[PDB]
């Protein structure tokens, strides 16, 4: 900022950056749908895991 | 040295009516105040992009979403197509 001797805008866009300093948040919104996908996955997984454990000893 | 002295006094004073007192300019026939601080002051925003780049556009990102909360009618298709892959596997 001390580079520009005729400054006039650096405090303006400085305040513009500090305005948008709470920039924008992300989304860990998935707490309803992702549990459904891991539910189907763990269901099929435990079914297959117990099935092959039975079929090996059979 | 009055050579140096009179040279530097004319050097100081002959544009001093262009810098110290703003009686704009006597030898230059176009006016000087509508060159740099009026026309060319918006020069860098006449040389760069106006109202998007210099105003800088603190812009909200497009909130990209999940698979729109529909397991069923596509998880069954994924399951049956996975059966078809394991047929081909």
């Amino acid at each position: 900022r001390s580079v520009l001797k005729n400054t006039s805008v650096i405090d303006k866009i400085e305040s513009y950056v500090k305005q948008y300093k709470p920039v924008k948040i992300d989304a860990s919104k998935q707490l309803q749908v992702i549990e459904s996908f891991e539910k189907h996955a763990m269901t099929n997984a435990k079914e297959t895991e117990s099935l092959v454990s039975k079929e090996l000893k059979d | 040295q009055d050579l140096y002295l009179r040279e530097l006094k004319d050097t100081k004073l002959a544009p001093s009516t262009l810098q110290d007192a703003e009686g704009n300019v006597k030898p230059w026939n176009p006016p000087q105040k509508p060159n740099l601080p009026e026309l060319e002051l918006q020069g860098p925003e006449a040389l760069k992009a106006y109202t998007e780049q210099n105003v800088e556009t603190a812009h909200v990102a497009k909130e990209s979403e999940e698979g729109e909360s529909e397991p069923i009618e596509e998880d069954w298709l994924v399951l049956d197509d996975a059966e078809e892959t394991k047929e081909s596997h």
